[PDB]
RNA sequence: GUUCGAUCCACAG
RNA sequence: CGAUCCACA
């Protein structure tokens, strides 16, 4: 459980934003408070100090999830 | 289109340099056909504006 | 506010007493036209339409040259500085492809976003920068970063941006743009494309289209006139301007052209701060690139030893015959 | 970073 | 032998 922050907006290219204070890799699973499946990262970005981050959700409607705060989730 | 102005040097967007006043052109230089079809002639007036 | 490039080092005196012999040598100014052309670099300022290689392949049928290279590709969308290094010089290009780049672009964005915040936003992006996200590792792993060294925004019309960017070799001002846009949600894409400066070449008197190329190299061939083809061509030491020097003396040049790496004794002056690996341009005292190498000493070390191998000579430029061997 | 030519084998006093 | 220069993968 690797918190990423919270999610900044929903981009038109179709694309959780979230920014945050590491790097995840490419491809890992983010999920929401109670756990469950979001999506995958797609794109890392911005200042390596503070970095942006692209998730492709994976779920239904994503546009509701502006304002929660996204987990990596190793294993 | 990126225009630049031919006194400021500055780059814009606009027709008139907000800087130096003056008409602005396009930034990028003009299209070269590599066979160069009519060089000779450009050639020629060029050769009577640098007295050659 | 600007690039490596710009930051001038100090030059350290090793041997205060060294001296050159005019004979020797060709110092860039006083080189004869065809000499001149065999070590040129021309600051080109390269149309919207070809590609890179393209621009190269006519220079070198229009000026029937044996071979030629650029410094640092441009898209075929894209105008402006593209240094060509001609015959001989031709390999100078790898001095030039580190070196830091600036370039005036319009950014196209996909909706409607305040200024205040498209401001804000850019000025995230200026620092050390994430290229590509890194792969799941069971090892820390190296992270590809570039640095963007400035971003300057020049004016905002509504949902079209133009700015001013300098930043290290290898960075795509397309991506830059997208993940932009990627960071305002809206998204965008990159309108237009210009280079204002590769290293040392800049926005300059001696930028030059192909047009004036070719007719001053017309203006030479039939007119027998040599000063505006000679004003076209840069003396290759410009490609090398931004890089480290180390001048060494006379008796060392012949050795370095006939493939000895150079030796510390060899040394008269060279810049501060050099580290070990460095890349360093090898300068007669005449101020002759004679060769590029890779540091095996530092600025210190070079200064205080007595023997021993300041740099491997990696690519050599000048004629094995400019300078009398003198060695052993 | 691998094939035979060309020059040299050079600490620059 | 080793470097550099030149040509070819």
């Amino acid at each position: 459980m690797k918190r990423l922050g919270k999610v900044l907006h929903y981009a038109k290219q179709g694309f959780l934003i979230v920014r945050t204070n590491w790097v995840p890799s490419l491809n890992d699973r983010v999920v929401d408070k109670r756990l469950q499946f979001v999506g995958i990262v797609k794109d890392v970005f911005g200042p390596v100090k503070m970095p942006y981050v692209a998730i492709k959700p994976k779920v239904s409607n994503p546009e509701i999830y502006v304002g929660e705060v996204l987990y990596v989730d190793e294993r | 289109r990126i225009r630049k102005c031919p006194k400021c040097g500055r780059y814009t967007l606009k027709e008139v340099c907000p800087v130096c006043g003056e008409k602005t052109k396009v930034a990028h230089p003009p299209r070269f056909s590599p066979e160069d079809p009519y060089g000779e002639y450009r050639r020629r007036w060029k050769r009577e504006v640098l007295g050659i | 506010r600007i690039l490596p490039a710009d930051i001038k080092r100090e030059v350290l005196i090793k041997d205060e007493n060294a001296e050159t012999n005019p004979d020797w040598g060709f110092p860039p100014e006083k080189r004869p036209i065809e000499m001149h052309i065999q070590f040129g670099v021309i600051n080109l300022d390269k149309p919207p339409g070809p590609t890179s290689h393209e621009v190269v392949a006519w220079i070198k049928k229009i000026l029937n040259l044996e071979k030629a290279g650029h410094g640092g590709t441009l898209d075929p969308k894209v105008s402006g500085v593209l240094p060509v290094a001609l015959e001989k010089a031709t390999r100078v290009v790898q001095a030039l492809l580190p070196a830091g780049k600036e370039y005036v672009a319009l950014m196209h964005l996909h909706g409607d976003v305040p200024e205040d915040k498209i401001i804000q936003v850019m000025k995230e992006f200026e620092g050390e920068i994430i290229q590509r996200p890194p792969l799941r590792s069971a090892v820390k792993r190296r992270l590809r970063t570039r640095k963007v060294y400035y971003i300057e925004v020049l004016e905002i019309e509504g949902r079209d941006v133009l700015f001013r960017v300098g930043v290290e070799a290898g960075t795509y001002i397309r991506s830059l743009i997208h993940h932009i846009g990627l960071a305002l949600g809206v998204g965008a894409h990159m309108s237009e494309l210009r280079r204002t400066r590769s290293g040392p070449f800049k926005e300059d008197e001696t930028l030059i289209t192909l047009h004036d190329l070719v007719d001053y190299y017309y203006f030479w061939k039939e007119d027998g006139i040599e000063e505006y083809f000679r004003k076209a061509i840069q003396p290759m030491e410009k490609a090398v301007e931004h890089l480290p020097k180390v001048w060494i003396k006379d008796s060392a040049v012949a050795a370095v052209t006939h493939g000895a790496d150079l030796a510390v004794p060899g040394i008269a002056k060279l810049h501060a701060g050099i580290k070990r690996g460095d890349l360093v341009a090898i300068m007669t005292l005449k101020d002759e690139l004679v060769a590029l190498g890779k540091a095996m000493m530092t600025s210190q070390e070079m200064l205080e030893k007595t023997k021993g191998i300041a740099v491997d000579v990696e690519k050599v430029f000048m004629p094995r015959d400019w300078y009398p061997k003198l060695w052993e």
